[PDB]
């Protein structure tokens, strides 16, 4: 009975994230020479242009960590990260201005990956 | 992948089925529902969920379902609930209760909960959000007061005077057309809600019904300028004709008349009776019984709460002093032993407890602390929970039964009975955003930060010249929302509808957000949330005990209350 | 800290306590606002070292005596009256006649 | 008849030639023209000169030629110059440098500079003037930052915030038109110029623009917003079309891009780099490159200014406590370590010192000091004097060159960046008389008073009981500038051309002077006075060496600075 | 003397840790604020004394122990920050769990 | 106590001058504002002992000297005002030059 002012007492059990969506493992690399840290709820096909990555299966789709946490790549690293499905309306806008609508435009948005650099399409 | 509920609470603030302890009260409450979905839990920060294309969407300009302000991960303690939701803001009110972010890209975001370009966040995970508490028995006789009442989390005075004047010093009046006026200009400068009462004393209609066409937002009967019957069937009649309040702290001395002479002159009439117990006023020694009647809305004031070893050694002397009552003249004596009296004092504890008493207040300074409303009603929660035990009423070892009657006592009950709850006193849609956000370790003690409008008033901050704002000295201290112009657009001066519609306001050139009295005719003890019990309180002449249904309200005063000695330098 | 509004203006209570404090070290009879901030002080130490309200209305009557202070400054002194947190909350302790 | 030059400075203040020592620093200052006649220098008082008949004019009415105040004997640190002169105010404005007086008996006196009936005097003898210092760099996040900033001679605050809200305490950000609106009128009651910073994020116009529209002085892209291609590429279309500047916290995660991606969304347009140095933020660890750019007008916030040798154990931890870092999470452990960096905080020191970074600022309360930005500016020119020698542009054994390109970095070059230089930045003829005193001892450290369109708004001095204004306690306080509505002729809220136009100011009942922001988009490196080096920056991304021309940008920290304990009770 | 801001508020955390610096000599356990005052004050007097920021972070540590205050004020203090004038300059020195 | 606004300002230096003596009895030199506080509050409390003006212009010459304050400080301070209530009154007294 000694007393923490303001102290949780936490039910028992987990907190499944994202539950009831499709999980997707990939590998991913940083090829240059700085650190890249990836938040949870950037559309996984926009990160930087120097990861290399199959950028097909990033679209539509985002790291499944924890809200607010991320993912890091030292320079050189190369790691497995687990992503999710984006919800709603799956529909991105702005960021790396390779989607700009529906992530279903998948030709779309890996040609214009494509042209700007952005490693791994095909 | 699956995260453990410590780290999750840690994070996120706590979620389904989680306790979390209030101050260091042995007051527990539990999270009754949870808004969001796991995995898409709004945040903000380097690296975090809202920013732009992700958690924030980029396309919406402000009108088009986009807030002002989210609050992220409140734990809300409200009548309406303990549960876990983002709040949404926009042009100074909650538009929007549950789960905010970006449509694009994110699960069950409330439609009008849009985190977009127009968006200020405010982090409340591992805070606990309650509306601003509303205080309906204020003496406005020092104006330092005010920060006062902010540091303890309220964001509403309704009440009277005209500062240290001994009619302002004894009663909440602010007496006749002149002095309400300038009182309305003085309310300008105060970054609180204010709402102001006339002397609700007369035998003619016109000089009390004149101060409500002048902006009063409800009268006070006092016993210090004459409880009399008339006085009190006056005010009535013009309450009923106004839809405005009347607040009555009755004749102590049962000069004109005893309680049933009162009852009689209010005629079954709505009225707001003051310091029900009566160690703050009224018929001696059975004025609590009014808090049985089903046209009673009655409060408290916060000294006697709770029953503790000092409170008589010191309300004795307090009222000696108050009063310049003599040791050596008897009658002096005789009358703070028929006022001042244990019995009573240890059953309103009770009739707290048991939903009797519906809401509380402060009496500031006149006999009350402006700045312990909210503090002593969770002291007297827990010393009920201590002595009495969990309601019949709780469920998961949790004590949100109590914590609902308990924090409905200065939020929601003094707001309908003043006739402003569809402006404040709660947590809900399409109300005036008054949030308080506390540090659960400083739960009911002090304030973290005060939302008057939408906008930070009033926040315990650190050193201003400093590189963050977390170094000390951490302080009270007034926020943007007071200063300069904005003062007007995050405060409101209710008023009566009469004063509106000949147009005080602009007469005064009053630039406050003004806000309308209405609603307080056609309301009983039954609107009273949490607290609706009526009852026959039988109060006996001669020892003073108090009996509901058959049985005596009796309990032990305490040596030591929590949310004191661990929390507070002086 | 989270200091409130009293918290800050107590402690200038404090202050002065300790200013009238040195001056009575040093030999000088105390004046008004000297005498009345000892006191004062006494009491909110009192409450803060878990004394009850009628300890300290018995005590405050003896902090001080009419040699400790000027010519006067007794009978100015009707009341004196301070508020502190005791271990059961914030009550009044007011001390009559203080210096006899 | 002559006089030796000791007893002609403690007359009139230095004349040319003569050097002052600024504080406690090893900086000396050389007077290089003065305005006077040598026997007609004016000053007031007791048998004086400036009396009616003699220097004074009695004849001239106000609007012929006679000045509404004149400060005698000023020694002016300027970018313009270090020079003895009097400078004469009228409506406000500086309206004349040169020579005060009455031409009735005075030779070389100004023709608008005439001491007549309606001309205040302000002793300037003995006294450095500058301008006020100019802070881009602000989080909006306690008023009482306000004097901490004045105190340390600053007078015009840009940067965004609505007080301690978790968005306003990590960027410069002011969401949306209803915030901006609010926190206009709450700058009403600021003693301060103020100009505020929409959220520079967004993937469409309208959402950013209408910002803009509703009164936004600028625009910041900051990484916790999302400092991506998207919103740095709207942001920057927005700008050009509103004349505007931008303000760029880069995106240190290099999550969507690296510098090069950052450079290629701005697409050679102006951008104001904040913290250029990176500890305060920006793609890691190079982001100090932007500085070698003409399209960037680079700026330093205050905390890693200058380098010391507690400067890189405070910054670490800083950070960890400020971004909630764990030391058993190795990947905030790396983050940390790849953020603060000795490698680049030395390098800053140099880049100051040759120009290539142009700004100072503070970064009031997020990662930097409200009252610092002048202090530590003199605090680096002493440092690099120490450590690299008088530059070679230095001429008499004076330090008058390193003195412009540091006194620049605080006044007119913010002032150009932001688009406010029309009004504020300098002291030169037409612009506002925002003008601060110090004595030498105190210079850098502890303003002696400050005036804000010509009326002094903030003084340094004692007991208001006392027979004189020099008994203690010498304090800074708010002096008439800052009470009643003379706050509202004496500070500057500066908008956009669009909210101008649009009416902005009436319909928010904005009684405050109204700046205009213009020519923000036409400019670059090349504009900033004293500071307009663009070379090639390489930062090693395994070392953290910098480089330019070749050679390795190091020097060592220091255990001891001016300007500091001999001054400061805390 | 030319007080700044910082200056006139930061003698005050000086008053409040004097002020518990007295309760503690009576044998009273601290409570939040005073624990708080005193820990500040010490490392802004240490700072001036001219000890660098990693001494202050170490020596916060060990100025009060658990015995020292109430039950759950170790647990109240996760951590305490105070910015004070080092021979350096204006240094942030933050003291994480000072109380363990 | 009655305190006007020159009261409450007052405590402040006197609290200042307490703070400055508890660092000159660690051994350390003094700073301006620490030297100008002690100076003032001698000043102050000189008054309230009932000394002459003309007795505190001469002491006040010689409360600190150079050896107890930080180079450059003593030019730093070409006097020190402070005005109190001596036994007839307000008066101002000026030290010129006080530490030499
Ligand atoms: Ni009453
Ligand atoms: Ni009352
Ligand atoms: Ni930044
Ligand atoms: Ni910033």
């Amino acid at each position: 009975n000694y007393i923490v002012p303001g102290e949780y007492r936490v039910a028992e059990g987990e907190i499944e994230i994202n539950a009831g969506r499709e999980k997707t493992t990939i590998r991913v690399s940083n090829t240059g020479d700085r650190p890249i840290q990836v938040g949870s709820h950037i559309h996984f096909v926009e990160v930087n242009k120097e990861l290399l990555f199959d950028r097909a299966e990033g679209i539509g789709r985002r790291l499944n960590i924890p809200s607010g946490t991320a993912a890091r790549f030292e320079p050189g690293e190369e790691m497995e990260v687990e992503l999710t499905e984006l919800g709603g309306n799956r529909e991105v806008f702005g960021i790396s201005d390779l989607t700009n609508g529906s992530v279903d435009n998948k030709e779309l948005i890996l040609q214009r990956a494509k042209e700007l650099g952005y490693k791994g399409v095909e | 992948m699956k995260i453990n509920r410590q780290q999750y609470a840690e994070s996120y603030g706590p979620t389904v089925g989680d306790e979390v302890r209030l101050a260091d009260t042995d007051l527990w409450i539990e999270v009754e529902k949870d808004y969001t979905t796991y995995g898409d839990e709004v945040n903000f920060g380097g690296g975090k969920v809202l920013r732009e294309g992700m958690g924030e969407n980029g396309t919406y300009t402000r009108t088009e379902n986009v807030l002002d302000l989210l609050l992220t991960n409140a734990l809300i303690l409200d009548y309406t609930g303990i549960y876990k939701a983002d709040i949404g803001v926009k042009d100074g009110y909650i538009v929007g209760i549950g789960k905010g972010g970006n449509p694009d890209i994110m699960d069950g975001v409330t439609p009008n909960m849009i985190v977009g370009t127009a968006t200020e966040v405010i982090a409340a995970e591992g805070k606990i959000v309650t509306a601003g508490g509303i205080d309906t028995h204020v003496h406005f006789i020092n104006p330092d007061q005010v920060d006062v009442a902010l540091a303890n989390g309220i964001t509403t005075l309704f009440g009277g005077g005209t500062g240290p004047a001994e009619g302002s010093k004894a009663t909440t009046v602010t007496p006749g057309p002149w002095n309400i006026e300038k009182m309305l200009k003085s309310t300008e400068g105060l970054p609180i809600n204010v709402g102001i009462l006339g002397k609700g004393h007369g035998s003619s209609i016109a000089p009390i019904m004149e101060q409500i066409d002048a902006g009063a937002a409800g009268l006070k009967i006092h016993e210090d300028w004459g409880a009399t019957p008339a006085s009190i069937d006056r005010s009535l009649t013009v309450a009923d004709e106004a839809d405005v309040q009347v607040a009555i702290h009755s004749d102590t001395l049962n000069e004109a008349g005893f309680l049933e002479d009162t009852l009689r002159a209010i005629n079954g009439r709505v009225i707001h009776s003051f310091h029900v117990e009566g160690a703050g006023g009224g018929h001696a020694p059975d004025i609590m019984a009014m808090a049985g009647h089903p046209n009673v809305l009655p409060s408290s004031t916060n000294p006697t709460r709770p029953f503790t070893v000092n409170t008589i050694d010191e309300h004795l002397d307090m009222l000696m002093v108050c009063h310049h009552l003599k040791q050596n003249i008897p009658e002096d004596v005789a009358f703070a032993d028929s006022r001042i009296r244990p019995e009573t004092i240890a059953a309103e504890d009770i009739l707290h407890d048991l939903g009797i008493i519906s809401m509380m207040s402060t009496d500031a300074l006149a006999m009350g602390r402006a700045g312990e409303m909210v503090l002593r009603t969770w002291q007297t929660a827990d010393k009920m929970k201590k002595q009495r035990g969990p309601l019949a009423e709780e469920k998961n070892g949790s004590d949100n039964f109590r914590l609902k009657r308990y924090v409905s006592k200065y939020t929601i009950n003094p707001a309908i009975a003043q006739g402003i709850a569809h402006e404040v006193g709660s947590i809900e849609e399409g109300k005036f955003a008054d949030l308080v956000l506390w540090e659960p370790k400083f739960f009911g003690v002090k304030a973290d930060r005060v939302i008057k409008g939408g906008i930070i008033a009033y926040a315990q901050i650190g050193d201003p010249s400093a590189s963050i704002p977390t170094p000390q000295p951490v302080m009270g201290r007034r926020m943007y929302g007071t200063v300069g112009d904005l003062i007007h657009d995050t405060n409101i001066t209710f008023m009566s509808k009469s004063s509106i519609q000949q147009g005080v306001p602009a007469k005064l050139g009053l630039k406050r957000r003004i806000g309308t009295v209405k609603n307080c005719r056609n309301i009983g003890k039954k609107d009273m949330k949490w607290n609706d019990v009526t009852t026959d309180i039988d109060i006996n002449p001669e020892t003073y005990e108090v009996k509901v249904d058959g049985e005596v309200l009796t309990c032990e005063p305490v040596k030591e209350l929590p949310m004191a000695q661990r929390y507070f330098l002086f | 800290m989270h200091l409130n509004p009293a918290e800050k203006e107590k402690l200038q209570i404090f202050l002065a306590s300790e200013l009238l404090l040195r001056r009575k070290a040093r030999g000088l009879k105390l004046n008004y606002p000297e005498a009345v901030a000892i006191i004062t002080s006494f009491i909110m130490e009192g409450a803060r070292d878990g004394k009850t309200v009628a300890m300290l209305m018995e005590e405050g009557k003896h902090v001080l005596t009419r040699d400790d202070v000027m010519e006067g400054v007794p009978e100015m002194i009707d009341d004196i009256q301070a508020e502190a947190t005791f271990p059961d909350g914030t009550k009044l302790v007011t001390v009559h006649n203080p210096i006899s």
